[PDB]
C-alpha cells in the first residue's frame, strides 16, 4: 500500500471522535512527493517540452502556431504563478489518472495541471495571448471548468471530438434508420454520447408499402442501436453509451419500457441503450382525471395529417386523433403507465422523464421546432428538425441534430472571487470557440445544426458545496433564494455575452428572428420580476457584485433586440461526473450523495470527503437521500427558471419509499416546472 | 427351388440375415439354391419383382415367384417358408 | 412443539455445491501422498453410498409412515438434501480432483467392499422392514437412521475435517462442513420422532427397544472398526478415527434419549479446529399540490 | 440424455413463499364481487387439494419405482417443492385473503364437490395401482401424473392468471405463476420418463398404451367441462376457460410424445398477459487419393 | 380432413405390398375439383381479368402496355393450349400456396399456372409476341423454370426484386461497415439473400489509428449484420437470411467458427447469419504436410503491402507474410482447424466451404478480380471489387458487388423435348432481360456490377429424376458421362447465346478483353477434349440432338473472339428449393434426400413421392444419405468442369460416420476440383 493511500485511509480513523479530514491534505503531498513528481517528465525549458509534445504527435501544431513562443511561455508562467495545489488527494488522483497527458506507454506524466490548463487556454484564445492569460486565470482559479471532452482533448492530436452530447432525429424509414445507426456509430467513435428520438418511427404492427403487420416497431430499432453502441465503444476504452427517447403517446411505449425490465428476454432487453420517455401535459391530465388514454400508431397519424405525431401539439391534437377513425390507437390506463414508469425507475433508474410542455412553454425557439427529446444525460433541450435521408445517388434533406457544448461554472470559486460576469462571459467565449472549431464529417445534421444554431451549454457545479461551506442547508429557502439570484445573474451575463458576440460578428443564430429573444417575450419575467435576494444572508453573499435589476434586464432586452443573440441556447447543467473531482467540487447542482465516498481503485481503497467538509459544516453537508425530494425539486425548478435548456436532475430515493412516492415526486416536478428527470438512484 | 435375397451393403437387417442364409445353405443347400442380389447395383431386377424394401426374400420355383417374405427372418421361419415348395 | 422450527432451520440452510468453487483445492490435493489421496477418495465414496441410500430409501420411507403434513414436509426436504445435494457434492469434489479412471475405480470399490456392503445391508434392511401402522418397525428404522446420521458418517467426515483443520483442501472441506451441519439437525429431528414412539411403550417394551438399539449400535460399531482400520492404517490414523466414532456414537445415543455408552477420550485437536420495490396505486390527491 | 439438464433447471428455479409479501393483495381483494371471491376461493382450494395428493403420493410413488440414482434425486427435489414450497404457498394465500372459519368452510365444500373428487380420485387410483417391477402400471401412473401437472391444474390456474393479467391480486398471482412454472417442468420431466417406458414396448402394446392415454384424457376432459361450468358460469368465463383446458391438454399429450387431440385455438389475451458426431483425428493419407 | 389430403395419404397405405403412387394423381384432381376451381376467380374474358389485375395494383401496367390485347390473348391461349396438368398433388399445392397470385385478403386465387406463366413470358419478351409465345412454350413444357423471385414477382406491382442472391464486399472501415449493414437491410427488404465478405475487416486486437487492441474483429460486425438481418426480415414473412464469408487465414477464423458452436455465449453466438469459410490451396497443403500454419492480421498486411490479405494469392505470399516481422500472425494447427470445420458441419451444417484455388484456377475473370467468397447458397462465384464508402460529403469509390439472376433447366423435360440448345438460349435471353430490368437504388456496387458484369445464373434441376427415370444409377459412371455431355452442351449453347447477344447489342461485359474468353484460354479443354458420351446408353439418350464436337467448339471460340461475350458469368446451379416442387423435379443436381417425403402443412400431413417414382425405378431413386459421398463428389466435379460459377453442393452424411469421414469427403472434393460445399446434412 502506497504512503498517500495510507494517509487517505487515515481519514476514517477517528481522533477525539472526529474524522481526520486534514490528513487528506497530507496525502496529496505524499501523492506528489512519492508518485507524481517521480513519474512526471521534466524538460530543460518549455520550448523543449512543446517541441517534444508536438513532434511525438501529442499536441496539434495549428493552435500552438498562432502564438509566438514568448506568448506561450507567458501563458504557462501565468498558469504556474498561481502555485495551485490540489486540496484533496482524489482531485489530483482523478486529474492525473483521467486528464493528465501520458506517454504512449502510459507510465510517465507529460502534463501537469498547469500545463493542461495552459494548453486548453491557448486553444480557447485562438491566437490572443491576453485572452489566453484570461482563460488561464479563469481555470487556475477553478472558476470555470471545460467539460471532460474539452478539458481532456483540447490541443491534443490523438483526441476525440470536444462535443460528447449528440441528439439525433430518426425519420420513419429504413434509409433513415440505417443512417441513424451509422451516425450513432460515428459519434460513439468520436467519444460522444448519442441520443436518438424514436417517436417518429412507426410502431409494431404497422404497414410497410401497404402490407399489414410488417413493422417491428421501435424495439427492433433499439436492438440495432444497442448493437451499434456496443460495437462502437471508443476503440475498446469505455462502454458505448446511447439513449433512446420515445413519446409516451407512442404505441410502442410499453414495449419500449419493457426493454428495461429484468424479466425481459434476450431479444427484448437492450443493455447499453438508455431509454427516456417524453411525457406531454396531455398524458398528465389524462392520468390526473383517471380517464383512459390512447397510444397512437404514428404512421397512421402521418398518413392522415401529413405530419409526425411528435411534430404536433398533443394537447390540441389528442381529441382529434381519438375521434379520427383513420388513426389507429390502443386503449391504455395512464395511471398504470405512470406506476410502470415509477416501478422501472425503482428497479433500474430508467426511463428518463421529459415533461414536454414544461420544456416548450419556456422554449425560446419553438418556431424552429418544439423540443421533442433530450440527451443521454437528460439536460440538453433544443429544437431539432428531422432529416430525410433518401436512397443512394439522391440528395438528402439535412435537418438539425442537436449537439451542444458543455462547460461548468464552479459556483463556490466564482462567487468567492465575485466574478460571475467575467467567468460567465469567458466561459461563453470558450464554448463559442469550441463550437466553431467542431467539424463532424459523418453527421450532416449535427454539423449543420452546430453551424446554424451555435448552441452551447454553460452549466454550474459546487452548488451544494458552496451552500454547505456558507452555512446554508440545500433544502432551505435561503438556498433557493441564492440559486435564483445566482442563476439569474448567470442567465443575464450569458445573454449579454451572446448579444455582444452577435454584435461583434454581425450574425445571430439561424432563425433567430422568430425566437422569443427577438420578440422580447423571453425577457418578460425579467422586466417585471425582481430577482434580487430576499434574504439578508444571500445579499451579503452577493456583496461586491452588481445584481442585475429590472432596468438592467430592460437594457439587455433592448440590446438583444438591436443586435440579436449569437447562441440559440446558452445554459444547460450537465451532471459533471469526473471534472467535479479535479475541481474539488460537488457534482452539478445536485445535493451530495455521501459526505465521504469510498472507492476501490485496483486493489486499494480510497476515501473522498466532500469539499470543505468539516465538523462545523458536517450537518450542512446533508446527504441527498436524507433530503426531502420535494425541496430538491423546488431548488431545481428555481434554477430551471433561469436555464434555457434542462438540468440533469437525479432523484435520490430511499429503499423504504414506494413507487407512489416516486410518482408523487415526478408529478410535483411536473407541477413545479421541472423539464427533465434524470435518474432514480435508490440507496 | 431358389431363395432369392434382395439386399444392400448399407441395410442393417440385410447384414443380420447373411449368417442365417449361410447356415440355411449348409443344412438345405442340396435341395435349395440361395441367390443374393445387391439392389444398389441391380435396380432392374429389383424393379421387375416390385421390391420396395430390403431384405426381401423371394421363393422361386422353376422361375416363378411362389412366396415373398419381407424383413428379417430367423432360420426356422425360412426353413418353414422353403419346405412348403420342395 | 418442534417441527416448525426444524422446517425453518432446514429451508434456511439450503445450499448447492456449485456455490463453492473447488479449483482452489487443486494444489493441496496434488501435494498429498498416494496413500492419503486413496484414503480420501474412498472415505468420500463411502459417504456417497450412505447419502444415496438415505436419499433414495431412508428419508422417503420414514416420510411415508410419519403422520402430519408439516412433519412430512421436513422429512421430504431432508430426503432431497441427501440425494440431490449431499450425494451430488461428492461427485463435484471427485470431478475436480481426480481423473475419470480413478473415479470409476472408487465406485467399483464401494460395490465390492465388504464393510460398506454390510452396513448398507443392515441399514436399508431395517428401512424396508417398516410395516404400515406398525410403530415398532418404524422406531427400529428411525434408530437405524439416527445411527447413519450421527454415527456412521463420522468415520468418513474425520478425514476432510482433519485436512480442513490444517488449512488443506479447504474448499472441499467447506462442502463437508455444510453436509455435517445438515446431518447434525437431521439426526436430532429423527431422534425426536423415535423418542415419541419409544415414550408410548410399556416399561417392558422400552427395555426391549433399548436392547435393540444397543445391540444394533454394537453390531454397526464392530463393523465400523474394521472399515476404519481398512481405510486409515495406510495413513496412520486408525486409532484417532476410532476415538472420533465413539464420541459420535454417544451423540447418536443422546439424540435417541439414551445415556452415553463409550467413555470420553481426547479427540485430535486438528479435527476440532476442522469444526423490485413496493408498489402503491396513485390516488387522485397525488396529482394536486 | 436429459436428467442432469432437468436437475439444473429444477434447482435453479428454487424459491420460498416468504419471498413474496402477500398483504398488498387486500387492496384489490376488497373490490371483487361475491361471485369473484367465491370462485377464487373454490379454485384455490381445488389446486391445493390436488397438489397435496401430488406431494404425498404422486411424486414419491414415482420416485420409488423409477430406477436410476440421478432420476430419484430429481424426483425427490420435485416432491420437496410440492410439500415444502407449494403447499405452504397455497396456505399463505388462503390465510391472507380469508378468515380461519371461511377457509375451513371452503375446504369442506370443495372436499365434498363431485367434479373435484372425481378427478382427484381417478388420479390417486392410478398411483395406488402401480405394482413393483411392472413398467406398464408405472407408465399409466406417469400418464396420470403428467395429466395432473400439465392439464388438470389449468382449469384452476386460469383465474389467478386472469386477475394477474388485469393488475388484480398481483402478489398471489406472482406466487401462482412460480408454482405453475414448477408444474410445467414437472410435467415435461415425468413425460420423458413415460416415453422411455413407452419406447421399450412392442407395436401392439404401444397402440394399447395410446388407447389408455386417450381414453383417460377423454374421461378427465369431460369432467373438466362440468367442473368448469360449475365454477365459472357465475363469473361468465367458462367459454374461454374451456379453450385454455384444451390448449393445455395438447401440451400434456406432447409431453407424452403424442399428437395433439384438439384443434388449435387462441387464448384469452388477459390470461396470456398473466402467463455431436464422433471426433476422429485425421490420420494422414486422407489428403491423398 | 380434405378429400385430396386423404387421397395423398392413401399413397403410403400399401396395396399388395406396393405403394399406391397413382392415388397421388387422384389427389391432384380432388385438389382441383374441390379447392382450386372453387377458390379461383373467373372473369368473362381475359380483358376483364387483366383490367382488374391492373387497376387493383396487382400487375404493373408498363410491361402489359407493350403488347396489344390481341397479342396477350394469343399468349394466354398458347399457355392454355398445352392443357398442362400437375402430375402430383404437392406440385399444384406448392404453386398455389407459394407462387399463385391471390387477393389482398388471400381468400381467392387470381392466377392459375397458365396465367402466371403467361405473365412471366410477357414480362420476359418485352414487347415481342413471338418471343412471349416461345417463353410460354418453354415454361408450360416445364423445360425452363425462372427462379422463385423471378417466377413469383415478374409483372407484379407489389413485387420485390427478381434477383435471388446478393454478394457484398465489406472494406475495413467503420463507414464501409455501416454502409454494408445498410445495404444488407435494403437487400433483405427487397427479399434477396445477402452474402458479405468479412475477410478484409481487420481481426480482433488490431489498431484503429495507433491505439492498439481496439478492434472487435469480424465477430462484432457479424453481430451487427445478424441484428440487421433480423430487423429486415421481408416484412415479417420470411426470416432474414444472411451469409458471412471469412478466409481461413484470417486471425478471427476460430472466433468466426465459434459463432456457430452450440455452446457459444450469447455475446458471440450468431443465429440468423450463415457462415462460410474460404480455404486456399495453401491451407490444404499445410494441413496435408501437418506443418503448423499461421493466421494473419489483415490490417498489418494492408499496412505493409498496401493490399488486403484476400486481395492477393496466399499460395505465393504466405511465406512472405510469415517471414515478415511487420506482419502480425498467430500460430494454428491446420489439421485441428480442419477437424473443427468438420465438427461444426456435423453439429450445424456450417460453415460453407469455398475452395478458393479450385474456383480461381478455372475462373475466367481473374483479371477483374479473384473470387474471394460465395453467396448464401455457395454457388455464385464471381469477381468482386471492394467499394470505398467514404465520409459524408465525400465521393465514394463504388466497386463491384456480385449479383446474378437464377434460372434452372429441367433436365428431364429438356432432354425429353430434345431441346438443349433452344431452352438454353431462351433461358439466357430471359436471364439477360431480368438483369437488364433490375435497378437497385440503394446498393450502388450491386447496381454497377449488374450493369457492367451482366452476370446471370443458369442452373439445372431434375438430374437425379432424369437418371432414375431412365434406369441410370446416380453414382454410376454412366450418370457422370451423361452429366458431362449434357452440361458441356449447356455451356456450349450458353456461350453461343452470350456471344450472339454481344453481337446483336454490339457490347460485351466490362473488362471482357482481359478475360479467358477473349484470349481463347477458356476453350482450351473444349478444343482438345471430346465430351461426347462414352456409353451407348447415354448416346442413345442424346439422340436427335447435335452434340458439339471439338470443331463446333473451335467455331464457337472464333465467334467469341470476333464478337465477345455479353455475360461475364452464365451458369450457376442453385439449390432450387421450393420451385422444384412445381416443376415435378428433384432439387438441383443433388441426389434425392428421400424417395417419399412427409411434410406437415397446417394440422395435416402430406407425402410427396419423388417425380416418376414407381416399382421399376425404386432402387434407381437411391437416397442421398445411402450414397457414397465420393461418387457424388465425382458427379459434382464432372458437372462443375462445365459450370463457370459454382454448384450448391450439399453433403449428405450418416450419423454413424465420424468427423474424419467428413474431412475426407471435403479433401476429396478439394482434390476433385469442387469449388464450394454447401451443407453437411446428417440423417
Ligand atoms: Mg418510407
Ligand atoms: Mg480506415
Ligand atoms: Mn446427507
Ligand atoms: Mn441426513
Ligand atoms: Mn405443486
Ligand atoms: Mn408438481
Amino acid at each position: 500500500v502506497p504512503k498517500w493511500i495510507q494517509l487517505n485511509n487515515e481519514i476514517m480513523i477517528q481522533k477525539d471522535g472526529k474524522f481526520q479530514f486534514d490528513k487528506d491534505k497530507e496525502a496529496v503531498h505524499s501523492y506528489f512527493v512519492d508518485y507524481i513528481n517521480q513519474n512526471t517528465v521534466f524538460f530543460h525549458n518549455l520550448k523543449e517540452k512543446l517541441d517534444y509534445l508536438v513532434e511525438n504527435q501529442y499536441y496539434e501544431e495549428e493552435f500552438l502556431s498562432l502564438y509566438s513562443f514568448e506568448d506561450i511561455k507567458e501563458v504557462f508562467k501565468t498558469a504556474y504563478a498561481k502555485k495551485f495545489r490540489f486540496p484533496s488527494f482524489m482531485s489530483a488522483f482523478k486529474f492525473y489518472n483521467d486528464y493528465a497527458l501520458k506517454t504512449n506507454d502510459k507510465k510517465k506524466i507529460l502534463e501537469r495541471y498547469e500545463d493542461r490548463i495552459s494548453i486548453v487556454a491557448l486553444f480557447f484564445a485562438n491566437g490572443d495571448t491576453e485572452k489566453a492569460k484570461e482563460y488561464v486565470n479563469l481555470m487556475i482559479n477553478q472558476e470555470y471548468q471545460p467539460s471532460t471532452p474539452t478539458f481532456l482533448n483540447a490541443g491534443r492530436k490523438r483526441r476525440g471530438e470536444l462535443v460528447s452530447c449528440f441528439l439525433l432525429e430518426v425519420n420513419d424509414s429504413l434509409n433513415d434508420i440505417s443512417r441513424a445507426i451509422d451516425i450513432s456509430m460515428q459519434l460513439s467513435k468520436l467519444g460522444g454520447g448519442v441520443s436518438l428520438n424514436l417517436s417518429k418511427l412507426r410502431a409494431k404492427g404497422e404497414a410497410i408499402k401497404d402490407v399489414e403487420n410488417a413493422t417491428k416497431g421501435v424495439v427492433g430499432v433499439m436492438k440495432l442501436l444497442d448493437n451499434a453502441f456496443r460495437y462502437a465503444d471508443q476503440m475498446g476504452q469505455r462502454q458505448g453509451s446511447g439513449a433512446a427517447y420515445l413519446n409516451i403517446f407512442h404505441r410502442d411505449i410499453n414495449d419500449f419500457l419493457d426493454t428495461k425490465k429484468i424479466s425481459a428476454d434476450e431479444d427484448v432487453r437492450v443493455k447499453t441503450l438508455s431509454i427516456g420517455v417524453v411525457i406531454p401535459d396531455k398524458f398528465v391530465e389524462l392520468a390526473r382525471e383517471d380517464k383512459a388514454a390512447y397510444v397512437f400508431y404514428p404512421h397512421t397519424i402521418y398518413k392522415e395529417y401529413g405530419q409526425h405525431m411528435d411534430e404536433m401539439d398533443m394537447n390540441e391534437m389528442y381529441d382529434k386523433f381519438v375521434d379520427n377513425p383513420r388513426v389507429k390507437k390502443e386503449k391504455i390506463n395512464p395511471r398504470k403507465l405512470l406506476e410502470k414508469l415509477a416501478m422501472l425507475r425503482s428497479e433500474s433508474g430508467y426511463p428518463y422523464i421529459m415533461f414536454q410542455d414544461n420544456v416548450n412553454k419556456v422554449h425560446a425557439n419553438n418556431h424552429i421546432s418544439k423540443v421533442k427529446f433530450s440527451n443521454l444525460c437528460s439536460e440538453v433541450l433544443q429544437a431539432s428538425q428531422v432529416s430525410s435521408y433518401t436512397d443512394y445517388d439522391e440528395e438528402d434533406e439535412i435537418g438539425l441534430d442537436i449537439s451542444c457544448n458543455l462547460g461548468s461554472l464552479n459556483i463556490l470559486n466564482v462567487m468567492e472571487h465575485k466574478s460571475i460576469e467575467k467567468t460567465v462571459k469567458l466561459a461563453t467565449d470558450s464554448l463559442t470557440h469550441v463550437s466553431e472549431t467542431t467539424d463532424i464529417r459523418n453527421a450532416p445534421a449535427v454539423r449543420r445544426a452546430n453551424k446554424a444554431m451555435k448552441s452551447i451549454g454553460l452549466g454550474a457545479m459546487n452548488l451544494h458545496g458552496y451552500l454547505a461551506q456558507n452555512g446554508i442547508a440545500y433544502e432551505s429557502p435561503e438556498a433557493r433564494d441564492f440559486a435564483n439570484t445566482f442563476f439569474m445573474m448567470v442567465n443575464f451575463y450569458s445573454i449579454q455575452r451572446s448579444a455582444e458576440i452577435a454584435k461583434e460578428k454581425g450574425e445571430t443564430f439561424d432563425q433567430y428572428e422568430g425566437s422569443t429573444y427577438a420578440t422580447g417575450e423571453y425577457f418578460d419575467k425579467y422586466v417585471s420580476t425582481d430577482f434580487s435576494p430576499k434574504y439578508e444572508k444571500i445579499a451579503n453573499l452577493f456583496e461586491g457584485m452588481h445584481i442585475p435589476t429590472t432596468e438592467d434586464w430592460k437594457k439587455l432586452k433592448a440590446f438583444v433586440a438591436e443586435h440579436g443573440m449569437y447562441h440559440s441556447y446558452r445554459l444547460c447543467i450537465a451532471p459533471t461526473g469526473s471534472i467535479s473531482y479535479v475541481q474539488s467540487s460537488t457534482a452539478s447542482v445536485m445535493p451530495i450523495m455521501e459526505r465521504i465516498e469510498e472507492r476501490t481503485y485496483g486493489n486499494s481503497k480510497t476515501y473522498y470527503p466532500m469539499p470543505g467538509l468539516a465538523s462545523n459544516n458536517w450537518f450542512f453537508y446533508k446527504e441527498a437521500y436524507d433530503m426531502d425530494m420535494f425541496k430538491v425539486v423546488d431548488m431545481i425548478a428555481t434554477i430551471q427558471q433561469h436555464i434555457d435548456q434542462g438540468i440533469s436532475f437525479t432523484l435520490f430515493l430511499k429503499d423504504t419509499m414506494t413507487t407512489r412516492d416516486l410518482n408523487r415526486i415526478d408529478l410535483y416536478a411536473h407541477h413545479r416546472g421541472i423539464k427533465t428527470i434524470y435518474y432514480a438512484r435508490t440507496k | 427351388v431358389v431363395l432369392a435375397d434382395f439386399w444392400a451393403p448399407w441395410c442393417g437387417p440385410c447384414k443380420m440375415i447373411a449368417p442365417v442364409l449361410e447356415e440355411l445353405d449348409q443344412e438345405m443347400g442340396d435341395k435349395l439354391k440361395i441367390v443374393k442380389i445387391d439392389v444398389d447395383e441391380n435396380q432392374e431386377t429389383a424393379g421387375k419383382y416390385g421390391v420396395m424394401s430390403i431384405p426381401t426374400l423371394l421363393v422361386l420355383k422353376d422361375g416363378e415367384v411362389v412366396e415373398t417374405s419381407v424383413g428379417f427372418k430367423p432360420k426356422e421361419a425360412l426353413q418353414e417358408l422353403v419346405n412348403k415348395h420342395l | 412443539d418442534f417441527t416448525q422450527m426444524f422446517y425453518n432451520q432446514n429451508v434456511k440452510q439450503f445450499w448447492l455445491p456449485e456455490e463453492i468453487a473447488l479449483n482452489g483445492d487443486l494444489l493441496t490435493w496434488k501435494y498429498l501422498g498416494k496413500n492419503e489421496q486413496d484414503t480420501y477418495m474412498k472415505v468420500l465414496a463411502g459417504l456417497t453410498l450412505l447419502d444415496t441410500e438415505q436419499g433414495n430409501t431412508g428419508m422417503p420411507i420414514v416420510a411415508e409412515h410419519v403422520d402430519g403434513h408439516q412433519r412430512k414436509a421436513v422429512l421430504n426436504f431432508m430426503a432431497m438434501m441427501e440425494n440431490a445435494v449431499h450425494a451430488k457434492s461428492y461427485s463435484n469434489i471427485f470431478m475436480t480432483l481426480a481423473p475419470t479412471e480413478t473415479i470409476n475405480e472408487v465406485f467399483e470399490w464401494v460395490k465390492q467392499n465388504k464393510y460398506l456392503q454390510k452396513k448398507a445391508q443392515m441399514i436399508v434392511g431395517l428401512y424396508k422392514a417398516i410395516q404400515k401402522d406398525d410403530e415398532i418397525s418404524l422406531f427400529k428404522a428411525m434408530v437405524a437412521s439416527v445411527y447413519l446420521e450421527s454415527f456412521l458418517f463420522y468415520s468418513g467426515f474425520y478425514y476432510p475435517l482433519y485436512f480442513y483443520g490444517q488449512g488443506k483442501l479447504m474448499q472441499s472441506g467447506e462442502i463437508i462442513n455444510l453436509i455435517l451441519r445438515d446431518e447434525a439437525i437431521h439426526g436430532v429431528y429423527v431422534g425426536l420422532l423415535a423418542q415419541e414412539i419409544y415414550n408410548k411403550q410399556t416399561e417392558e417394551k422400552k427395555a426391549e427397544l433399548r436392547e435393540f438399539a444397543i445391540d444394533l449400535l454394537n453390531q454397526l460399531y464392530e463393523n465400523e472398526l474394521e472399515y476404519t482400520e481398512d481405510l486409515y492404517d495406510q495413513v496412520g490414523l486408525s486409532h484417532d478415527v476410532k476415538k472420533f466414532i465413539r464420541y459420535n456414537a454417544n451423540k447418536a445415543l443422546m439424540n435417541l434419549g439414551f445415556d452415553p455408552y463409550f467413555e470420553e477420550e481426547d479427540i485430535n485437536p486438528i479435527v476440532l479446529n476442522g469444526l423490485k420495490a413496493t408498489v402503491e396505486p396513485l390516488k387522485d390527491d397525488d396529482f394536486y399540490f
